């Protein structure tokens, strides 16, 4: 019954014929659904592993494993805050509540219109530009609440 | 177009591994080879890959991702096993603290693929992988077009520059796992599995991916081989002090006034990192710890030790987090037991066990909620991560926590 849409299937198929065995584009593949979706639908998993001629069993255990992938929260934007040692030391806790403050969420939850989720990420590797976030793709180092308005603002 | 990095600043004292990177963008092909780039493939190919083990032997490179291993040793190790032979780039980085091999990735990638395709020619590989972890997409795309960029001048594909050597470089992302880092946990991710560290031995050396011989070698490992076989091994050795020769990046971070990457020579010292390069502290604070990554916990009073591999040294990966006298040691402990909490694989049960309750009953201390049973609880499970543990993870998840207590038994007495 679920099937993909041509435009993503082409996308995954590429990823398939990318390494020398196609079960090594699995990851890269779980990526592509998760931002075509904005999350990983449940419903994905069965075709997906056809395609990769892998049991469902095993595509289950690897999307459980890999925390990046979400298969609870559609969102079309991810706001992953770092809530390592270097981020919190330098100030984590500024960027929560003026993330609260714009958004009206907290880590975990989803804003009404599906358009912004708060996930709280282990280190992001740019310590030095502590506190960092990222919304989906993009990486940025929280000034104060003026700025990251504005930053939040380019994601529609 | 890329999406948006943070621009991390970067000095060098050296002018190797940043002379490049030191300006926050990306260099492309042109660019590279303006630089005389790729010439050091070229002198590479004209040589055996017997010759190029062992200059990289010669020139004392040991591995840069935590362990040290000599590098023309692990390459020697590798060849004494029949093919096909597999290399690998670890860029999965994610140890707190650590964005040093990014700033290659993201600003200079052709140094990074001139030393893998010198690497593969060395091991007789004819596929190479990098793995990077899915938290870097800039340097995913940056590397797939840089890679493209090689194969169009010819620096990839079958038959490179007319020397009968093939290789493809192959880009795989992780999604989410600190332990993808570890070398058997990264080669089971390359599978298409879940990132389960294996016991060794086997060494990857013998039996990594698909059971075949593979190399792993850390980003900033290989980003030295270009100039290994440019200079010849001995001008490199010559680099810094003798037993531990040739550039070494250092990310700073926490209460310095300039964070960032430094390219400094192994005999800095820790002291020199934060005031002579680095400014000094925030507020000229007084430094009260400073944190190797997620591994070791100095105190102010051992800042004049080396930066370097020796075992008075600093060690690690040369990740400086540096920590002033009004910044709590206990919560700095409860945030280090929280990242082992979060990226233990749990298949060992002393760590899956020991890493949840170590950071579970380190916020009931944190909080003012522990009973007296939780504190020696909390002492009891940070002395036993260890047993039984297949991995590095659990014999250092309590590593920096118990030099704390050690270090700064004041601090702890004060929530007890
Ligand atoms: C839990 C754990 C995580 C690791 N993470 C990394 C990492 O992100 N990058 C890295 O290169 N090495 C990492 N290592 C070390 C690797 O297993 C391996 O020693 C290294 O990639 C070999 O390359 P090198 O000899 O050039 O240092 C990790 C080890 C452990 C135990
Ligand atoms: S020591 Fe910990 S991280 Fe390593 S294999 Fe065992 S459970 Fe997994
Ligand atoms: S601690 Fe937040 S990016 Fe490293
Ligand atoms: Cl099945
Ligand atoms: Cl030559
Ligand atoms: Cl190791
Ligand atoms: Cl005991
Ligand atoms: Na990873």
């Amino acid at each position: 019954e679920f099937e993909f849409p041509e435009e993503l299937k082409t996308k995954l198929q590429e990823h398939i014929n990318y390494f020398p065995k196609k079960r090594q584009a699995i990851l890269l593949c779980l990526h592509e659904i998760q931002n075509y979706y904005g999350y990983i639908p449940p419903e994905s998993l069965k075709p997906l592993a056809d395609m990769l001629e892998l049991p469902l069993n095993h595509v289950e255990g690897v999307v459980a494993f890999y925390d990046m992938f979400d298969r609870e929260d559609k969102a079309k934007y991810r706001i992953r805050v770092c809530v390592s040692i270097v981020c919190h030391l330098m100030g984590t806790n500024k960027l929560l509540k003026a993330l609260e403050n714009i958004l009206g969420i907290k880590p975990g939850e989803v804003t009404p219109d599906g358009k912004f989720k708060i996930v709280p990420v282990q280190c992001l590797g740019a310590c030095s530009e502590a506190p960092v976030f990222m919304v989906n793709d993009d990486e940025y180092k929280f000034e104060s609440e003026v700025q990251l308005n504005e930053i939040l603002s380019r994601y529609t | 177009s890329y999406p948006a990095i943070p621009r991390i600043y970067a000095e060098t004292t050296l002018n190797m591994l940043l002379k490049r990177a030191k300006k926050p963008r990306v260099h492309s092909i042109d660019e590279y080879l303006k630089d005389g780039g790729y010439q050091a493939l070229e002198k590479a190919l004209n040589m055996s890959p017997e010759e190029i083990i062992d200059w990289v032997d010669k020139s004392t490179l040991r591995g840069r991702g935590g362990a040290g291993f000599p590098t023309g040793k692990k390459w020697k190790f590798a060849v004494q096993n029949p093919g096909p032979r597999y290399f690998i780039c670890n860029a999965d980085e994610s140890e707190p603290g650590t964005f040093k091999d990014r700033i290659i990735i993201e600003r200079d990638p052709h140094l990074l693929i001139e030393g893998i395709i010198i690497s593969s020619y060395a091991i007789g590989a004819n596929e190479a992988y990098i793995y990077i972890r899915g938290e870097y997409p800039a340097g995913y795309y940056i590397l797939r077009d840089a890679i493209e960029e090689a194969k169009k001048k010819g620096f990839l594909g079958k038959n490179i520059l007319g020397s009968g050597f093939d290789l493809e470089i192959y880009v795989a992302r992780g999604a989410g796992a600190y332990i993808c880092g570890e070398e058997t946990a990264l080669i089971e991710s390359l599978e298409g599995k879940r990132g389960h560290p294996r016991l060794k031995p086997p060494y990857p050396v013998q039996k990594g991916l698909w059971g075949k011989p593979t190399v792993v070698n850390n980003v900033e490992t290989i980003a030295n081989v270009p100039f290994i076989i440019s200079m010849g091994w001995e001008e490199y050795r010559y680099i810094g002090p003798s037993d531990y020769a040739g550039p070494k990046l250092f990310p700073v971070s926490g209460k310095v006034k300039k964070p960032g990457v430094y390219e400094l020579p192994m005999n800095t010292t820790l002291r020199e990192v934060i005031f002579k390069y680095a400014g000094g502290t925030l507020g000229n604070k007084k430094v009260k710890a400073v944190f190797s990554g997620a591994l070791d916990c100095f105190s102010s009073e051992e800042l004049d030790i080396p930066m370097d591999y020796s075992p008075l040294g600093f060690g690690g990966t040369g990740t400086v987090i540096v920590l002033t006298e009004e910044d709590d040691i206990v919560e700095a402990a409860l945030k280090i037991a929280e990242f082992y909490e979060h990226e233990t694989c749990g298949q060992c049960t002393p760590c899956r066990v020991g890493c949840y309750e170590q950071a579970n009953l380190l916020e009931k201390i944190y909080k003012g909620e522990a009973t007296e049973q939780d504190w020696e609880g909390f002492d009891f499970v940070n002395r036993n991560i260890q047993p039984t543990s297949i991995c590095g993870l659990g014999a250092v998840a309590g590593r920096l926590i118990r030099q704390t207590l050690e270090k700064f038994p004041e601090e702890w007495e004060k929530y007890r």
